[PDB]
């Protein structure tokens, strides 16, 4: 079913976004 | 970033409840955090991982939990042993 | 890397070994072919007036 | 032009058409009470023509998706009472809804539509609506269904549905 | 048609995911070390 | 020595394309379909080499099956089994050829799992380049059919799902170069028209699914064939959206700039043509080919003889280009002195050459800019000068029209002076102290921005080598145990 695939991909995108933000924050805090 | 350890452990460990409807996800995020320097976070990671996928035989969880069993700081060994046994 | 394939073509294929080191093109252009006899340019100018 | 069906031009413009339509719908759904600025019905025309094209190809699952994508529930409803093997597709639709929805208002709209179709089958199946009634709560309704089963003297299935109820419902419910 | 349009959505979205994974790997290295 | 031909070339081809395909198939599509850039460069290398690189290679190559993994292994094996066959027997294809062997070979030889891009690449390389190059314009008629078959593969590229499913690889290259070669054929010995209609259509189908190199090669080719004739040629650039930046091979940017430079120069827009075409020239490589470097230099010289300058007394002697620029030097040597006599004596002498160059009309209007250059140098010499001398020393007999030529020169910005019509003197204003203004700050800010951009791109891009080939390490496990036992022993004491 094409629909389920579409939705899976859609959500995946967001999860990637949040992971990128978190690792950016970590990279900034370890210097201190 | 927070400045007191028990806040850090409870903050990490809570993630074991938000995701438990999609067990595939937790190892994708905690697997990095389990290499933190200060052990409180590592303990929290072990419990988050054990509690996300409690009932299953999920393989990658055990794959990550195995090398913790020799962590020098005794209480994270206690955490990893419990988690290993819940899953 | 440096493909330089070119529909545009080479196009074409001396008695000029007198390389004066560099340039002189503007210099040779300045006195292209005239005002030659500078000795005479002075001399036949001091008698003029 | 619409019926040419055989050019990149029309394909692109219909793509952007249905995109803008579903954009405007989801924007203007969700209760802008008093604003409610409506769609131009020509969009509705040209999109429902595509709905029809999907039905002609006997290709139902695309319709069942796009319907709830644009929040239009009636075309959704009709595309269950369809030549498909309805009682099989119905479970797929439910299992979709149970895991890819967030707006509780809209999710309850959908669930409230679907519930009564299980009450319309040649033999209705009560267990699905019973559990639907504890994904959104109406204890009086399940008590009434119970008494209906008692009057029809179908007591065995009443017992089975009671057991199914206790294991999952809230103590307060 | 939905076969062409509805697949066009998937194929247009699929590039961004690859690019994001690309970036994330590098940043994870940089933090681990 | 006859053995050496087969012995060496076969060895070189059994690794220059076997490894090429083996890497492309597994790294471009096996891995995330963005890193066929190494395969791209491989294709550039193979294109250049094959141009300078065959009957037996084609029969072998063609005999690749790719039905299955074991079949692909058998295909690489047959690559050498056919080498042994050639060593013992003969080659089915003779002096390349295999004119009808290829068409039948496409259907046959268990092509069960051959990848679309690999098939396209093999077809393009063997049939099109070999046939056209060995042809010496002979296969051109047959090459037309072979490229039509390539166009059938390109009908698959248009719509076999390759338009999107393998679009990454299919349009990353192969297609990009294919269009180029297919166009060249037509130019080689044919017409150009339905080619341009096809090109318009193919540009349109790009710019929607994809926005890279499908908008670069096509733009250049299309503008090429427009300029082959002498049409309008401008109403297209304005809405073109420009050759896509952010990515280019920096090569195509060069000729795109050259084209827009020419179409700007012919429409009486001189001043800003020189800067853009000089920017074009500085982007060419260091390679020995002087194909279009001669062309762009020639055009640059001729536009700079307009306005009122001198071309540069260099770039006339350099070894690579000299014979070709000879008439242009001999021309400017006249124009500088400003004596129409010699200019006519040059034109009536080399007019055949100039009109052959396809630039005769530009230089046919040059006399007026001759007089303009003369008055400009005068303007730069003096500051306060009477009109009773400007015409006297420019051989102009009337001092009434000297007013007009000077005034026009002022209008378009050639010289900054004003005129006192009653008084009869011309004086030029002097504006200095550009350091105190705000413009140097702007010029510097632009470069600051560029440099920071470079740093971001560099640290952003190829710093990916942090790889999972080796991950992370750790320490020993018995060490701490031993140490603690020893310290507890010390404690007991």
């Amino acid at each position: 079913d094409l629909y389920s695939r579409y939705k899976k991909l859609q959500q995946e995108l967001e999860f990637l976004e949040v992971q990128e933000e978190y690792i950016k924050d970590e990279q900034k805090n370890l210097k201190k | 970033s927070d400045v007191n350890d028990d806040v850090r452990r409870a903050a990490v460990e809570s993630l074991g409840f938000i995701l438990f409807r999609t067990p595939e996800q937790c190892p994708s995020v905690v697997s990095l955090l389990s290499e933190s320097y200060n052990p409180h976070v590592r303990y929290g990671a072990a419990m988050a991982l054990g509690i996300c996928c409690a009932g299953t035989g999920n393989k990658e969880a055990i794959n990550l939990l195995e090398p913790m069993t020799n962590d020098p700081v005794n209480y994270v060994r206690q955490g990893a042993l419990i988690a290993s046994a819940l899953i | 890397m440096s493909e330089k394939k070119q529909p545009v073509d080479l196009g074409l294929l001396d008695a000029h070994v007198w390389e004066d080191n560099w340039d002189d093109d503007n210099v040779e252009d300045d006195f292209s072919n005239q005002l030659r006899a500078e000795l005479e340019k002075h001399g036949y100018k001091m008698e003029t007036s | 032009f619409n019926v040419n069906d055989n050019s990149e031009y029309v394909e692109t413009i219909i793509a952007k058409c249905i995109d803008h339509y579903t954009k405007q719908c989801v924007e203007n759904a969700d209760l802008p009470e008093g604003e409610k600025k409506p769609i131009d019905q020509r969009l509705e025309g040209i999109v429902n023509k595509m709905f029809q094209r999907c039905l002609d190809d006997h290709k139902y699952k695309q319709a069942i998706g796009i319907a709830l994508e644009t929040r239009r529930l009636d075309v959704f409803e009709k595309t269950i009472l369809e030549s498909n093997d309805v009682p099989g597709m119905l479970a797929y639709s439910l299992k979709l809804c149970m895991s890819l929805m967030q707006n509780k208002q809209f999710r309850n709209k959908v669930l409230r539509v679907l519930v009564k179709i299980y009450m319309n089958l040649e033999k209705p199946d009560f267990i699905n609506v019973c559990q639907c009634l504890i994904f959104l709560d109406d204890p009086q309704a399940v008590s009434d269904i119970l008494e209906k089963l008692v009057k029809e003297d179908n007591l065995l299935m009443a017992y089975q549905i009671c057991f199914d109820l206790y294991e999952s419902a809230s103590q307060q419910f | 048609g939905l076969r062409q349009y509805y697949l066009s959505k998937i194929e247009e979205l699929q590039l961004i995911v690859n690019d994001k994974s690309q970036n994330l790997r590098r940043l994870q290295a940089q933090r681990n070390e | 020595q006859e053995p050496p031909p087969p012995p060496a070339p076969q060895d070189v081809e059994m690794k220059e394309e076997a490894a090429t395909g083996g890497g492309s198939t597994g790294e471009a599509d096996g891995k995330t379909a963005a890193a066929a850039a190494e395969h791209s460069q491989r294709e550039l290398d193979t294109v250049t080499l094959e141009d300078i690189k065959v009957s037996g290679k084609e029969p072998r190559f063609v005999l690749r099956a790719l039905r299955m993994l074991p079949s692909t292994s058998r295909r690489l094996n047959h690559y050498v089994l056919y080498k042994a066959v050639q060593g013992f027997f003969t080659s089915n294809n003779a002096t390349r050829d295999f004119l009808l062997p290829f068409l039948e070979e496409p259907m046959d030889t268990e092509a069960d799992l051959q990848f679309r891009p690999r098939t396209g690449k093999a077809a393009s390389t063997p049939l099109l380049p070999e046939v056209e190059a060995y042809l010496q314009l002979l296969v051109v008629i047959f090459m037309m059919n072979s490229k039509r078959y390539k166009e059938a593969q390109k009908i698959s590229d248009d719509l076999m799902q390759k338009i999107s499913t393998q679009n990454r690889r299919a349009l990353d290259l192969v297609a990009a170069k294919c269009y180029y070669y297919h166009a060249r054929v037509y130019e080689f010995l044919d017409k150009l028209d339905v080619v341009r209609s096809f090109l318009h259509a193919r540009l349109r189908t790009a710019t929607l699914r994809h926005d890279a190199d499908g908008q670069a090669t096509l733009l250049n080719l299309l503008l090429r064939n427009y300029l082959h004739y002498s049409l309008y040629d401008q109403a297209e650039k304005l809405v073109s959206k420009s050759v896509f930046p952010e990515q280019a091979n920096n090569n195509e940017w060069a000729r795109y700039l050259y084209y827009t430079g020419r179409i700007k120069a012919i429409q009486l827009e001189y001043s800003e043509a020189r800067r853009t075409m000089t920017n074009a020239l500085r982007k060419a490589p260091q390679h020995t080919a002087v194909g279009f470097k001669q062309t762009v230099h020639k055009l640059l010289i001729v536009v700079e003889l307009l306005l009122g300058e001198i071309p540069d007394r260099l770039q006339f002697r350099q070894p690579s280009l000299k014979r070709s620029l000879m008439p242009y030097f001999l021309l400017t040597q006249a124009v500088r002195t400003g004596n129409l006599a010699k200019f006519n004596q040059v034109l009536d002498q080399f007019g055949e050459k100039f009109q052959a160059d396809g630039t005769y009309t530009l230089i046919i209007r040059l006399r007026h800019n001759v007089i303009k250059t003369g008055v400009r140098m005068i303007s730069l010499s003096y500051s306060r000068i009477s009109l009773a001398d400007i015409a006297q020393k420019l051989q102009l007999d009337s001092p009434e029209d000297a007013e007009f030529i000077v005034a026009k020169a002022i209008r378009d910005g050639v010289i900054e002076a004003s005129i006192n019509h009653e008084k009869g003197y011309v004086q030029s204003k002097e504006m200095i102290d550009i350091y105190s203004t705000r413009e140097p700050q702007l010029a510097f800010h632009q470069r600051i921005s560029f440099c920071l951009d470079i740093h971001n791109m560099s640290v952003k891009a190829m710093r990916f080598p942090p790889k999972s080939y080796n991950k992370d390490l750790e320490s020993a496990e018995e060490r701490r145990e031993r140490e603690q036992q020893d310290l507890e022993f010390a404690k007991e004491m």
